């Protein structure tokens, strides 16, 4: 399952609330192309690593967790291990996406 | 006596490239000389509108043709001084032609004015010219209401074939005043394989007179670029400002701003939107 | 520069008066290149020439004279800003202009006349020559024979109910040399009641360029004034002759007037065309 | 009758032969519609006064014998005694001209 965050409280409280695990975001967009087609896939990964955390974050409902994070397109998954950033890529890029929490775990 | 203008159509509401002929007639009580009847033909447009407490003006002119006026009885021409003797009726033809462009459409209304006419002059020895006018009528959103388009362009791929790019973008209103800033808001989408780039331009058409012709000179004012958009990605305008900034021959100015997506090896993705543009 | 033409949508066309003549100028480029404009200008000219005796005698006169700046769709900046053409592409811009309503120059050709209309394109390039192309495209009395006139108005009175005023007139050509006389042979006839007075003038009508407009100045060159002629009498000129005076204009079109003012009526006139070279 | 005079030297060949006797000569012209319309009262009134010279001249043939009368316009009347211009009147006008002759004889 992946986690909406609605806020930058519940995104600090979600960052805090995972261990030493990784943390994958997806920075998304309701009216976005990219965005609505890798989301199925997003999902069907947080299914299988089971062992990592999966949050979506809605750029336009949270444009300040977006523009702290730097987001500056849509979808752009960034990585966290104990509230630090270990990775980011943009782009509806599901191979990339996989080989990237399979390289950060 | 009597000196008015009469056009040869008089109900008829003119449209863009339409000629405009008539006769001015003159008519005496008291024999007379005349050293000419002289036609000036305007057609001018105001938009006035208040920006806070700031007012803000844009004045157009779409028609400006003059022309002194001849009987068939002075045939030595425009020097030939004219005998007008009481008793019977003096007819000058005038015929001139509406410009191609878009002319303004004659309105007395919100943000201002447009008016037609033509003016016609009787000179004479020692004496102050006589005028007359008579108006006539043209016909080619509110100014304060937000300007929005889309535009979605295919471009394919041997591997996306699929492959699209478009753009949406809004601004607040169509009247700006000299050195405010349009604040574009605006979302780019990108499938194709190509990486894109979001661009807005204001362009300025001068409408001039010259040689004998009316011509166009087109100008890109202020710019603004974005981002590159890598395949498979959008992103957003949240926004972004374009400044707007700052001879006899100029008649009017048409502004546009323009709201692009560059995609290389293709055409670009263009949205136009129409502008007033005024001075303070 | 691998290309650049003038190519008119109908290539086998000859166009009208008030015609519109409309096409594109295509260029196409061996390397990536730069382009500052490209511009055009369409042209109409006749030529009117001869020579007296062994004199050369020659009048020139436009009937078309346009100038634009051609522009890209895909280009939609402006003219301060070049655009980049690429080899594989062909770069096409579309040019139309509409030519005048009445006379195209093609009224004495051949013995005497020639008549031009074309089309050059310009290309500018940054630290280049401009480029140029042309292409001509197709538009729709003797003139050393005398020329006779006659005109009759009918000039009432209570006791003269067909009075009649009369003006018939002949010269020997149509064309003349600035500096050359015009000798006018005519003769007046006046059963009206008035007095009237035969005059003559060669006029000079200026087309010329100014604001957006082609206007017409009617000018007044050199003129003769007759005896004035009274009630029930005639008159005769025989030899009595006008000077021809050397005078953004296209063209300047030339009249001997001769006319027969009438005094509490309008004038009766004959205009007689002239051809005036330098 | 009316001696058409198509010459230079025979307008001396008229104005010899009249003694103290009255001349008069019509300065004409073909094209003319007034110098047409007074040809037959000109010719009518030749009959009638028979102790008076009558004579023509076509201004368009005899341009010499015109130009030395200084006609400058047709028809003009002019009138000699023994030779000696005495009276002289322009247009077609019938009375004028038959009351010139009374008054001139």
């Amino acid at each position: 399952m992946v986690k909406q965050i609605e806020s930058k409280t519940a995104f600090q409280e979600a960052l805090d609330a995972a261990g030493d695990k990784l943390v994958v975001v997806d920075f998304s967009a309701t009216w976005c192309g990219p965005a609505k087609m890798i989301k199925p896939f997003f999902h069907s990964l947080s299914e299988k690593y089971s062992n990592v955390i999966f949050l979506e974050v809605d750029v336009d409902d949270c444009q300040d967790v977006a523009s702290e994070c730097e987001v500056k397109c849509m979808p752009t998954f960034q990585f966290f291990k104990k509230g630090q950033k270990v990775g980011e890529f943009s782009g509806a890029n599901k191979e990339k996406l996989e080989a990237t929490i399979n390289e950060l775990v | 006596k009597s000196f008015e203008v009469v056009f040869n159509d008089p109900e008829k509401v003119y449209g863009s490239g339409e000629k405009v002929a008539g006769r001015v007639i003159v008519e005496v009580c008291e024999v007379t000389r005349v050293k000419a009847v002289r036609i000036l033909a305007c057609g001018v447009a105001k938009v006035l509108w208040m920006q806070g407490s700031q007012q803000c003006k844009q004045t157009s002119e779409y028609l400006r043709y003059e022309d002194t006026l001849l009987l068939e009885d002075q045939p030595t021409g425009e020097n030939e001084m004219v005998i007008m003797r009481p008793g019977n009726k003096y007819e000058y033809k005038f015929g001139f032609e509406l410009p191609q462009g878009p002319l303004g459409t004659s309105f007395k209304g919100k943000y201002g004015s447009v008016d037609y006419w033509v003016k016609a002059f009787l000179d004479r020895p020692s004496q102050p010219t006589q005028e007359t006018k008579k108006n006539f009528e043209v016909v080619d959103p509110d100014l304060m209401a937000p300007v929005s388009a889309k535009k979605e362009k295919k471009v394919s791929s041997m591997f996306i074939p699929d492959g699209r790019v478009s753009v949406s973008a809004r601004i607040d209103r169509k009247g700006f005043c000299e050195g405010d800033e349009i604040s574009i808001h605006a979302d780019f989408e990108n499938t194709s394989s190509r990486i894109v780039v979001p661009k807005a331009a204001i362009v300025a058409r001068h409408t001039y007179l010259a040689n004998g012709q009316t011509k166009v000179l087109t100008q890109k004012l202020s710019s603004v670029r974005g981002n590159h958009i890598i395949s498979g990605t959008c992103a957003s305008w949240r926004g972004k400002s374009l400044r707007v900034q700052k001879g006899s021959n100029i008649l009017r100015v048409e502004y546009s701003l323009l709201i692009y997506v560059s995609v290389p090896g293709s055409k670009k993705v263009i949205l136009d939107l129409p502008l007033v543009i005024g001075s303070r």
